[PDB]
RNA sequence: AAAAUUUUAGGAAUAGUUAAUAAUAAUUUAUAAUUUUGAUUAGAUUGUUUUGUUAAUGCUAUUAGAUGGGUGUGGAAAAAUAAAAAAAAUAAUUAAUAUAUAUCAAUAAUAAAUUAAAGGAUGCCAGCCGUUGCGGUAAUUUCUUAAAUA
């Protein structure tokens, strides 16, 4: 029952922090990454002819 | 869906690849080589008072035809497949191996 | 350069698909490029995406880019309403400063979709204007001394709200209860004044809810009613009020022909169709302004089309034909046979498609047309096209299978529903922004109108000395 | 499709059944004739049916706004109306807008999948040949747009295979064949939780066989086996689909061993002694259920000698009903869906719930729920049209997981109700 | 001096216009952020090698305790440290 | 930021002041702000010289 | 508020009152849940304010 | 950046800028306030 | 907007000169009476000592609601809110308009709000019930405790308005929540000062004197209440010479009782013959005791001399 | 402006060409110029004592950039996109913001980035012999640190 009670609340943690982590984890990438690359833009230019 | 496995396609080099299999001789191969190919004349299904009723009437049967007819009958009425499902299944022919 | 993780294989260059920006411009009606070939009369519909409509746009939907001689349709704006804060002068501070307020049309939406997790909860006006409205209903809605009809008569009314002065107005008024004397409980439809009521002083003379109905694309200048006698303030606002006479709730009730097989299960398995209520056993028209109608409530308008401008229309088209086919198309079987897609084929072609979709928007018959309106859209009527107006009450979720045998009313699952003689009570359904009648381009004018000149600037000059000057930009 | 220009609407002036786009008509021109229920097709261009397509979907959501699950549901009816009336013809490849082998441009969301020199060379043909395995060119003279489309994606993973990112790591891709529904971002939420959940509860709990049904892509089958439990079974009513998820089995690795799927109804064979499949006893019945429109919406009772429910509460009650015959005594069933069902129609009772507590049957050990954090379709039905959920709508909505547990096996689970920060039922605390 | 101008980064009369001391960072989290005294340019070389003209010196935003507290203890000399070279 | 903390323990955790001398830090005090004095109805500020040293 | 895209004027509930606008700091202010250009905007507006610069610029909306 | 305060001339153009950038009187007096404190 | 001020009581006065004074002529004010000649003075002073907007004077109902857009009432009865908003023939509430909204600040029953709120819905207008806590002075100089109950949107149409009287606002939910927030304060209030009693009776039978050192410590500890901290140095002497009369003060026994007086009207069902409410029914017999000793109208902490017969009842009912 | 350092299993020719010139803008003069000391073209192809490895002057790896027909404007083309280098009034300067929160909208995870330490496999067989579709059979066996390596 004690590990059950531990499980319990790690999934209950899990639950409850997902969403402030995702834009914590998020916001860190966004910070290391010099130049974003603009797919779109390859594309269009990959289309063009 | 075989055959278009086979048609001619791009290596991940990029090299050509090309499967014997679209080829013409095995290209143009009918489905089956066995007598598979069997009548039912009639093949109804009626509803008594509490009780559903399968007549099928046919020359020969082959073995568990009836039974799995009987089987995809019963999804269908429990509503779990639909007609390309049903074309699919009749496509795929015999199955030899157990 | 971009850094670029190497691979041992081939890289794979996507092309991409994206939506087209031309067909985002159509519907947002934000497009000066496209040129229809072939001048129609049937409902043209366009969605306002974060406020890019604006008059320079709204100009040319009037007059299209093919060469116009009149605005001959009906324009649907879904979305687009504008509401119009009051306007006051700060003297605080360093100085004198104006303060406009501003417009929300797109910051504040008509409805707000209820999405409740746990007889259902929606909303059938807009909130910004639900006070307005609730001070003009008010107004008549008194049941002292005083009878409303004569209120009706006199302040409501205008000279002309219907088919055909202050004895005018009376007989109106007249004819109406007449006509609905013989039903227990009956309605009808007019276009009405906003009663003073409605106007506070502060000399400014603002609204009641704080708030003007207005449509930041609307081009041209807005019409002015006199009380010489003074002009009416607010006069352009105009409210189309339903006058009756003496939270929707869920209930579920207890082929395809057009396939070669028979199918194992239908494709679409159910229809939906909005509901709309009964009509009782008259339509109305402005001929002396263009309007804009902004439903309060979800209305179903049936415009009847004006045999000018379906005159116009056919004549316009005829001589386009005349022009531009040379008559060696011979006569297929039907227009879209094979054979050499002449330019003459081509051109029949558009205009036998133009023609299909005139037909199959337009109800089996002159011509009517069925329009949807919602509370939040504005719809652009010019002058002299007439239209009867209802209220649509909800859907309904018609079996495919069973409205195949019987009938659509006895094939139903599910339907979603929303709730002489003497005056009982007022509701306003539309808010109508009337405007001074646009021009109506000469033949000359007409001629030398170039879409392109009026990409920039020009518009208000036209449409304030009244269509493009010939020789406009050459000698 | 094959259409029967006597039953169209003006068959003296389109003979053959539509009226072909030229590549002029506005789009709300071309709406407006699908809405009096003409068809319409391409005359020469993709181009001009694919804007046509967005077009019109964006006008009828434009139209019907979804300000309410009624006004929802009927949305879904109105735009599959509609969008079942833009046809292609079935040799597409007669389209000039298809394929040019010379500047090796084309048009369509083949080239969102694969790069234009591999398409204009070498996959348009095995797409050719693609098409006619499941659409023949005998039994179909025209062709839906939106199953253009859906033979397109499901050739794009039939050639290159699909990747359930959040679930799977990079390595892992699937090919569910055409027809199978494949998995969305919001999809994959419900089993994100209910993996996080197996992560942490297969200790605690002697939990070693798994049956997974109607696992019909085959996620919740890998997610499982991913998080850790020695023995999986899935249970799908699609033969083409188990075919598929034992070959990607097969693909993924040795890491996927011991998967095993038959195709079935709701659940396994019921042999207990005469090939005596049975005896397997599951430490954990996974159900994930799907939740269409109709599904969801048009649930009541029917049949009158064996009266069952329809739809969403139809399908939960088979599930609650034959579990527990393929379940552990100490084991433990868990359902992994979405509050959709209580968004699109709050007036009737909440199924779970109304089993729980009315039936009496099972024992709710424990209830988990975390907001929807992505945006996208929800339950696709392959060949339909697509329906991304509104800001509105997604806001209200949450992923679900319910673990429940037998009441005769109260008595093993008691010791567990016990603990502070529980909410046994009224049962257990007798 | 455009066509299309460099909407995020504008600045005042042309490349590479007058040097400037300007506190250049990095690009990592806050977490370790740190600066570094720079003149450079106006506007931002990033086509020669010589990004910067001279490196001034060094800053560490992030407060560090005195280690040197046992050392000729002064007034308030155990307020946290912030470092810099100059 | 007790040093029997796995994490704190590692040598790249930030839960320091200084670093290469030890891992975590003692108990340590800060002093936060309480901008409340006007919630209250009626604040006050009196300025007065210290007396006490 | 006079910018498109720092909707000032949306927040009137946000705050209690004038003091209790003019001392929150930029941490409650994103717990009360602002957008990052509306919060910036309120802060700078009222440190400018602090500083002795009423909010008084020209709305460039139209 | 130059700062357009609301009452200075609004120039009632609908095809370019609605405020002017002229001052009023006031305006350029206090102006040379900031600027002299900006001078020291 | 156009606001109205009706109630005209004793706390309602402050609501309009407050009104008037901080309107800036931003909103137009309007104020109501049963006798003309009382808002004649009414509106005399506010203007002899600054008026901002044009006020104007009402008789009826009927040109009230017919011409603003908001309207307040700050009544002193339950029957005279009702009086107003649904029994009159010129009701407020049936001749309500389609948008308008009205306010009531008088603390009614929770069946009463519910009435006034449904009526309000079936009409179209929101209405929005917000009890007042507070002193006649507290509203001069602008603290108020206003718990609003009612629609959202329309709560922060309102905010502007009530922050002009009011500085604790809130929002309690929705279908007058306000009435059960001020009815449960109330409750809470008594419950807390028969407690404090409770602990200064215990802490002079202990025998302990130094009651200035054990408020503090009390305050500091937990189970502190302001009901105690207000109480202790009044009971201190009120306990050590019991034969002092407890003096008046504004808020009472009686007041008490009467504000209580809607639980009973508010709670389900008293036919179970228990009670789900020890300490609340405990406060409450102390109370009544108090009140028909005699002492209705004296201070709060009189509760020491009357909780022995607190016990009486406890014991024969 | 100059000096100097490149690759290819099947190794040869290159050229809007070299110098001189009272020649801006070459009607001229010459026994011109590149190349087996490996040129030209074609193929590969940003460079890159920063990477990795080792006893190792060996092997191995790499993203700073640049861009003769889109306005001849500009001091300079580097000009169709812009994690922001604050941009002519102290906007703001004790804040972790360098926000997504510029929150909706057709559109797909195909694709672009990043390394925490607040049970499967797998069949076979004449029943005196017609396409009756019975059985043997709940068929039995193989499956339950290494490869690449400095």
């Amino acid at each position: 029952a004690d590990a059950v009670r531990r499980a319990k609340i790690r999934t209950v943690q899990h639950t409850k922090n997902a969403l402030p982590f995702a834009a914590k984890k998020r916001a860190a990438q966004r910070a290391l990454q010099v130049r974003r690359r603009n797919v779109r833009l390859e594309m269009s230019g990959n289309r063009r002819r | 869906l075989d055959r278009a496995a086979a048609l001619p396609t791009f290596n991940e080099y990029g090299q050509r690849v090309v499967q014997p299999g679209a080829h013409g001789k095995e290209y143009y191969r009918v489905a089956t080589n066995l007598p598979t190919v069997r009548t039912v004349d009639r093949l109804d299904v009626v509803r008594q008072d509490d009780e559903v009723l399968i007549w099928f009437v046919g020359r020969s049967f082959l073995r568990h035809q009836i039974r799995n007819m009987v089987s995809v009958l019963k999804a269908a009425g429990h509503g779990l497949w639909n007609d390309l499902e049903l074309q699919q299944a009749l496509q795929s022919g015999f199955e030899p191996s157990r | 350069r971009m850094p670029r993780k190497p691979t041992p294989y081939v890289r794979k260059f996507l092309e991409g698909c994206p939506l087209p920006e031309t067909l985002v411009d159509d519907i947002a009606g934000a497009n000066l490029k496209s040129m229809a070939p072939f001048f129609t009369t049937a409902p043209r519909y366009i969605v306002a995406a974060e406020s890019r409509l604006s008059k320079l746009f709204f100009h040319h939907a009037l007059y299209p880019a093919g060469g116009a001689r009149r605005p001959c349709r009906v324009l649907i704006v879904r979305g687009g309403r504008s509401v119009r804060e009051p306007s006051f002068t700060i003297n605080t501070g360093g100085g004198r400063g104006e303060v406009g307020g501003g417009s929300r049309g797109y910051r504040d939406p008509a409805r707000r979709a209820y999405f409740y997790a746990r007889l259902v909860k929606r909303a059938s006006v807009d909130g910004l204007l639900s006070p307005l409205c609730g001070v003009i209903e008010a107004h008549f809605a008194v049941g002292g001394t005083c009878n409303d009809a004569v209120a009706t008569e006199g302040d409501g009314t205008e000279s002309l709200a219907k088919g055909g002065s202050n004895v005018r107005a009376a007989k109106r008024v007249a004819r109406l209860l007449h006509d609905a004397a013989h039903h227990l409980s009956s309605f009808f439809y007019v276009h009405t004044q906003l009663p003073d009521s409605a106007l506070f002083v502060s000399a400014v003379f603002r609204l009641a809810g704080g708030l003007e109905p207005t449509v930041h694309f609307a081009v041209g200048a807005p019409l002015s009613v006199l009380q010489s006698t003074t002009v009416l303030p607010f006069g352009h606002i105009q409210c189309l009020l339903r006058v009756r006479t003496r939270t929707p709730w869920c209930n579920t009730a207890g082929v395809e022909p057009w396939k070669l097989g028979v199918s194992l299960d239908p494709k679409v398995p159910f229809f939906m169709r909005t509901l709309t209520e009964k009509r009782p056993s008259q339509l109305l028209v402005r001929n002396d302004c263009e309007t804009y109608l902004l439903p309060q409530r979800e209305l179903l308008l049936s415009f009847h089309v004006p045999e000018e401008a379906e005159a116009m229309c056919k004549e316009q088209n005829e001589e386009r034909m005349r022009r531009q086919a040379a008559l060696g198309y011979g006569s297929p079987s039907h227009v879209f046979a094979e054979g050499p897609r002449t330019f003459a084929r081509v051109l029949h072609g558009m205009k036998a498609n133009l023609a299909a979709v005139e037909e199959a928007s337009s109800t089996f018959r002159s011509r009517v047309y069925e329009v949807r309106a919602l509370p939040g859209d504005v719809v652009f009527v010019p002058r002299g096209w007439k239209y009867s107006v209802e209220r649509i009450v909800g859907t309904a979720i018609i079996d495919a299978v069973a409205a195949s045998t019987a009938s659509p009313r006895e094939a139903l699952r599910a339907v979603f529903r929303t709730a002489n003689a003497e005056i009982v009570g007022v509701e306003v359904d539309a808010f109508v922004l009337c405007y001074k009648p646009y021009p109506v381009l000469s033949n000359a004018q007409a001629s030398t109108y170039v879409a392109a000149n009026y990409v920039h600037s020009g518009i208000d000059d036209f449409y304030a000395k009244g269509g493009n000057d010939v020789y406009h930009k050459y000698t | 499709i094959t259409l029967r220009p006597d039953a169209t609407v003006d068959p003296e002036r389109y003979p053959l059944g539509y009226v072909p786009l030229d590549g002029s008509e506005s789009v709300d021109s071309v709406w407006s004739l699908v809405k009096s229920g003409a068809f319409v097709a391409p005359l020469s261009k993709i181009e001009t049916i694919h804007r046509a397509h967005v077009g019109i979907r964006y006008l009828t959501q434009s139209e019907y706004p979804a300000l309410s699950s009624i006004d929802v549901v009927g949305l879904q009816t109105r735009l599959k109306e509609l969008c079942s009336r833009l046809l292609i013809r079935r040799d597409f490849w007669v389209l000039d807008d298809y394929n040019d082998p010379e500047l090796n441009s084309s048009f369509g969301i083949q080239n969102m999948y694969f790069d234009n020199f591999k398409w204009s060379q070498v996959l348009w043909r095995r797409f050719q040949q693609y098409v006619e395995e499941y659409f023949p060119v005998a039994e179909h003279t025209h062709l839906t747009y939106d199953e253009y489309l859906q033979l397109l994606r499901s050739f794009s993973h039939f050639e290159q295979g699909a990747k359930l990112l959040p679930l799977l790591p990079k390595r892992y891709r699937i090919h569910p064949p055409f027809g199978v529904p494949a998995l969305s971002r919001i999809d994959m939420e419900p089993l994100l939780l209910y993996s996080q959940w197996l992560k942490n509860f297969r200790g605690p709990l002697k939990l070693d066989a798994a049956l997974v049904i109607r696992s019909g892509c085959g996620a919740a089958v890998f997610a499982t086996k991913l998080n850790g439990v020695p023995i999986v079974r899935g249970v799908d009513p699609n033969p083409r689909a188990v075919m598929s998820c034992r070959k990607d089995a097969q693909r993924m690795g040795r890491r996927f061993d011991s998967i095993s799927f038959r195709v079935g109804e709701m659940f396994p064979d019921k042999d207990d002694g005469n090939g005596v499949p049975n005896s397997r006893k599951y430490d954990i019945i996974v159900f994930y259920p799907d939740q269409g429109c109709y599904n969801l919406f048009f649930t009541n009772a029917i049949g009158e000698y064996a009266p069952v429910l329809t739809g969403f509460a139809g399908t939960l009650e088979h599930f609650f009903e034959e579990a527990g015959d393929y379940l552990s005594d100490s084991g433990v069933i868990v359902l992994c869906c979405t509050n959709v069902y209580s968004i699109l129609k709050p007036t009737e009772p909440h199924p779970i719930e109304y089993e729980i507590k009315v039936n009496r049957r099972w024992v709710l050990l424990d209830y988990y729920d975390m907001p929807v954090r992505g945006k996208g379709t929800l339950s696709h039905t392959p060949t339909d049209h697509h329906y991304r959920i509104p800001m509105e709508m997604r806001k209200c909505m949450r992923s679900e997981l319910w673990v429940l547990h037998k009441m005769t096996s109260i008595a093993h689970f008691a010791h567990i109700h016990n603990i502070p920060g529980a909410q046994p039922p009224s049962c257990v605390v007798s | 001096a455009r066509a299309v101008i460099k909407r995020r980064s504008p600045q005042l009369w042309g490349a590479p216009g007058a040097p400037i001391i300007r506190m250049r960072g990095h690009h990592v989290v806050w977490k370790f952020q740190s600066y570094d005294l720079v003149v450079e340019h106006t506007h931002k070389r990033r086509n020669s090698d010589i990004r910067l003209l001279h490196y001034l010196g060094k800053h560490c935003p992030h407060p560090q305790k005195s280690l040197w507290s046992p050392d000729t203890p002064v007034a308030q000399d155990r307020h946290l440290f912030m470092l810099t070279t100059v | 930021w007790s040093p029997r903390d796995p994490s704190i323990f590692h040598e790249t955790s930030t839960r320091k002041f200084q670093d290469h001398l030890y891992e975590g830090e003692p108990l340590f005090m800060q002093l936060r702000q309480c901008p409340w004095r006007t919630q209250a109805k009626v604040s006050e500020r009196w300025e007065m010289d210290e007396v006490a040293i | 508020d006079i910018h498109r895209l720092r909707p000032t004027s949306d927040f009137k509930a946000s705050f209690k009152d004038w003091n209790d606008l003019f001392t929150c700091d930029k941490r409650q202010l994103r717990v009360r849940g602002i957008p990052r250009m509306t919060r910036d905007a309120i802060r700078t507006a009222v440190q400018a304010f602090q500083n002795g610069n009423p909010p008084e610029r020209f709305d460039t909306k139209e | 950046r130059q700062i357009r305060p609301y009452y200075n001339l609004p120039s009632k153009s609908e095809h370019g800028r609605k405020m002017t950038g002229f001052l009023t009187p006031y305006r350029h007096w206090m102006w040379k306030q900031n600027e002299l404190w900006r001078n020291v | 907007l156009n606001v109205g001020v009706v109630g005209m009581g004793n706390m309602g006065v402050p609501i309009a000169r407050n009104l008037g004074f901080k309107a800036r002529s931003a909103m137009y004010l309007q104020i109501h009476s049963r006798a003309l000649s009382k808002a004649k003075r009414v509106c005399d002073d506010l203007s002899v000592d600054g008026a901002t907007c044009a006020m104007r004077i009402h008789d009826r109902y009927s040109t009230m609601t017919k011409w603003c857009d908001v309207i307040v009432l700050a009544l002193a009865d339950v029957k005279a809110s009702r009086h107003a908003l649904l029994e009159d023939n010129e009701s407020l509430i049936m001749n309500a308009r389609k948008g308008q909204i009205i306010v009531d600040h008088t603390t009614v029953d929770a069946e009463t709000s519910r009435e006034c709120a449904h009526e309000a819905a079936r009409r179209g207008a929101y209405f929005l019930d917000a009890p007042m806590s507070g002193s006649p002075r507290a509203c001069f100089n602008g603290q108020l405790l206003l718990m609003v109950g009612g629609d959202a949107e329309t709560f922060q149409k309102m905010l502007p308005i009530f922050h002009m009287y009011a500085d604790n606002v809130f929002h309690m939910g929705e279908s007058g929540s306000g009435t059960a927030a001020k009815m449960i304060s109330q409750a809470l209030v008594a419950s807390h000062n028969a407690a404090a009693a409770e602990a200064l009776s215990m802490a002079h039978a202990l025998g302990i004197e130094d009651q200035s050192k054990l408020v503090q410590v009390l305050d500091a500890s937990w189970g502190s209440s302001t009901m105690l901290r207000r109480n202790a140095p009044l009971l201190q002497d009120l306990i050590r010479n019991p034969d002092k009369t407890p003096p008046t003060s504004a808020v009472s026994v009686d007041r008490l009782l009467s504000d209580l007086a809607h639980l009973d009207a508010s709670l389900p069902k008293r036919g179970g013959e228990d009670e789900p409410f020890p300490v609340f029914d405990a406060a409450l017999r102390s109370l009544a005791a108090a009140s028909d000793a005699g002492m209705g109208d004296r201070d709060l902490a009189s509760v020491v001399h009357y909780i022995e017969a607190g016990e009486a009842e406890l014991r024969n009912r």
